RNA sequence: GAUGCAGUGUACCCGCGGCUAGACGGAAAGACCCCGUGAACCUUUACUGCAGCUUGACACUGAACUUUGAUUGAGGUUCUAACUCUGUCCCGUGAUCCGGGACGAGGACCGUGUCUGGUGGGUAGUUUGACUGGGGCGGUCUCCUCCUAAAGAGUAACGGAGGAGUACGAAGGUGCGCUCAGCGUGGUCGGAAAUCACGCGUAGAGUAUAAAGGCAAAAGCGCGCUUAACUGCGAGACCCACAAGUCGAGCAGGUACGAAAGUAGGUCUUAGUGAUCCGGUGGUUCUGUAUGGAAGGGCCAUCGCUCAACGGAUAAAAG
RNA sequence: AUAGCACUCUGCAAACACGAAAGUGGACGUAUAGGGUGUGAUGCCUGCCCGGUGCUGGAAGGUUAAUUGAUGGGGUUAGCGUAAGCGAAGCUCUUGAUCGAAGCCCCAGUAAACGGCGCCUAAGGUAGCGAAAUUCCUUGUCGGG
RNA sequence: GAACCCACUGUCGUUGAAAAGCCAGGGGAUGACUUGUGGAUAGGGGUGAAAGGCUAAUCAAGCCUGGUGAUAGCUGGUUCUCCCCGAAAGCUAUUUAGGUAGCGCCUCGGACGAAUACCAUAGGGGGUAGAGCACUGUUUCGGCACCGAUGCAAACUCCGAAUACCUAUGAGUACUAUCCGGGAGACAGACUGCGGGUGCUAACGUCCGUAGUCAAGAG
RNA sequence: UAUAAUGGGUCAGCGACUUAUAUUCAGUAGCGAGGUUAACCGUAUAGGGGAGCCGUAGAGAAAUCGAGUCUUAAUAGGGCG
């Protein structure tokens, strides 16, 4: 016979690109995420397939905060 | 040479662009620079091509500003870019 | 199925955009307001 | 004998100052369905890859 | 699968007659099997071409008398002068060939040249994919989701398990507003299960579609107005052998909604697809072979058949 | 292969074969003869099917190649007008009205033509034979040796 | 049934007396018979009582010469000496799988200079080992779909390391890192240890990740 | 691969990266913002022959402009220099 399997898809590379403590400058991502896994805090914008971007120069650093016990990332200037 | 293995070659999976001007080939290009080359204080078609800055079979040319220059010229029949111009003027040439 | 269709200009300036459409939904022919690069107005585009 | 220019990537290819310049593909038949942002991006001339730049030399030796 | 390596046993040096257990003994670059984008010959309702056969238009090709149909071409009956005779006679000529003359039988037919439709294994040139625990048969060939996958990225098997070749002028934008599903009590023909009132715990509901990651400022649900499902761009980043792919602040112009700060360059995201050559369409202060035009070409936008063996031998192909 | 048998073609400048043609064999013959095809002395014989393919005849009903060229569109050129922006012959580029035979479609016959002989089709094996040059289960069952 | 013409059985011979024979048997032998001399048919042709037979010891397309030095991603071979460095058997694509192309790995030249590496310190994300039942599924025993106890999981998770990875500062020891260009080879790997799929927790079996050795390395 | 995988009975002689043209890079020499002739003439490696080639300026499909140029309504922004 024959098996009815045997098909898989391509790799998207996912995954956090600058950790903390990372000096960043306009523009440069951080985050590649399917999902809200990091939310955006200051300094820090979403894109329409949820990556996080950095929009201005500073140092990058991870929380967590609010009520939901959400993980932020944020941009200290 | 260009044969990658079977793949489409690079240069039959990109579109052909453009369209080759005739009156290009026949139009030239001369540096102020070459003006030394020129016997005489007359610039013109004849004296460039004489001077062999220009080959014979070209109908039209026209003087960049490139370099210097240190003797007046009388430019006849030659276009002129407004640099080459005002530095045949400044070393005391005419246009004309 | 969806058919191709095309939205022109109402200006004369022969600016286009072109869409889908589904015939049976949409018996009828498309009239929308878009932006005309050529006179640099919003006008209205009619189905072709 | 002369060396022999391939034509077909003269066609493709002209000479720039430190280079080779070209447009991109896609943009011939299929277009509605692209998006604005492709087509404003994919429309223009671009720069041939050092990868491929000694093999383009090797076909159009007198560019 | 050892006369030649290790251990150990045996064996003084050399002929002659006989034997074939071994020296993977000699002999022929395995014919069996697979491969090469090798060969030959054969078959056909594989592809492509030609000879042959067959249909019609024009030319060789003429005259007279006549009929009928939608000015016109379609016929009928005669004639001889083109033309046919592998029919008789005479001459070159003592010649079954050939030529010329006379007659006879036919005759504008037959047949020949150019063009053209059909037929055409008679003949000729070719084609007939790859993976594969040998080949064949079967299955598969492109994209998306989870596991294998060893807590960054990436990671194979004819390993395990499922989806895709779309849909939507609202299922888009904005302003405002609202929360699911499940249980416990009462009521009409309505009860396991219809609609309605209150109370209990709690996201188990939903998100056009497969799964994962997500979803309260809800990304879930409803109404009003609308077309930002715009044009010209684009600092800076991700990913990648190339060809490609992806995110995006910010500037200018014209907008939609809102009192306003403001939001909007399509849809919660990740699949819904096809390079190049040739051809079609709209625009074009580009070019256009002596000159002014035009044809053709270039640039911007766009469309179609095919390439699913889905980086696509020549858009034509079996045994 | 064979004598015998059957089908089919050939009216003579025969059919058929060779050849590029001229011409040659067929044949110095003439349907009781010549070519092609199958079967294979002789005795008894030779069932059903024309649906498919092929061959033969008829029909003139639809389809159209060359040829032919009614219209339609485009380029260039004349001439009036301060001013509209107009557009004639000629030359020339395109389009495809009509006419225009076969082949094809249709009807019928033909099986000693190819071929077929299980509710359905064109019809589902007449004589005869049979573990038989044809039987896998098979060293089928019984009798003789 | 002799001559003559054939070739059914067996023995011998197989570097033979013989590139098809000898010996003992065998068949036809007035016929569709056998035979001499001369002549006709020439290669995709001829001839064939039909075997793809014969056509000068050659036949599923004779022989000689010419195109001609045909093509072959295939096999073999490739000749004196010394010094320095020194790979790979991977990824992607391919009528592609024992070929080739780009990148990865080697060598040489040029431009640069710590911008590089080892270790320490500081910051940072994780969902594997383990463990667990709070979701999903499954399992056993008791009391009223529910409750108590009990066990399991690659495609379950209330939790969760050691390592590995990214950035920053620094001592010491090492000519490291980066760019441009000239020349390649290579794209059949093998065993062993560890974490795994497949297989029978089989294979000197097969397919991945990771380290050592051989390959190319003697003692 | 000692392999029971291939080739060689032995000796002497013969036997395989070349030639022409074009181009790219490196070394070396002349000249230097310049360098250099081809065919051809020339009792001829001399001398003559400047047609032609490379360098000296890019941008744009092109017209065109020119240390700028393409895109655009934009002396914005961006690409190539």
């Amino acid at each position: 016979g024959s098996t009815k399997n045997g098909r898989d898809s391509n790799p998207k590379m996912l995954g956090v690109k600058v950790y903390g403590g990372q000096t960043v400058t306009a523009g440069n991502i951080i985050v590649r995420q399917r999902g809200t896994e990091f939310h955006a805090g200051a300094n820090v914008g979403m894109g329409r397939d949820h990556t996080l971007f950095a929009t201005a120069d500073g140092v990058v650093k991870f929380e967590v905060k609010g009520q939901f016990g959400r993980r932020y990332v944020k941009v200290e200037t | 040479p260009g044969f990658e293995g079977g793949q489409t070659a690079i240069y039959r999976r990109l579109p052909k662009f453009g369209f080759t001007s005739q009156i290009a080939l026949k139009t030239a290009e001369v540096r102020l620079s070459e003006l030394s080359k020129v016997e005489g204080d007359i610039v013109s078609l004849e004296t460039l091509k004489a001077a062999n800055v220009v080959r014979r079979d070209q109908i039209r040319a026209r003087i960049v500003l490139s370099g210097e220059i240190t003797r007046a010229f009388t430019v006849q029949g030659v276009a002129l870019t407004k640099g080459a111009k005002a530095a045949i003027e400044a070393a005391g040439g005419k246009v004309e | 199925m969806r058919d191709k269709i095309r939205l022109v200009s109402s200006a004369g300036t022969g600016y286009f955009y072109t869409t889908t459409k589904n015939k049976r939904t949409m018996p009828e022919k498309m009239e929308i307001k878009k932006f005309d690069p050529k006179i640099r107005q919003h006008v209205i585009f009619k189905e072709a | 004998a002369k060396l022999k220019t391939r034509r077909g990537a003269a066609k493709r290819f002209k000479a720039t100052a430190n280079g080779f310049k070209r447009k991109q593909a896609f943009k011939r038949h299929i277009l509605t369905k692209k998006s604005a942002k492709r087509i404003r991006q994919l429309r223009g001339c671009v720069m041939v890859h050092v990868s491929d730049v000694a093999s383009v030399r090797r076909m159009c030796p007198y560019i």
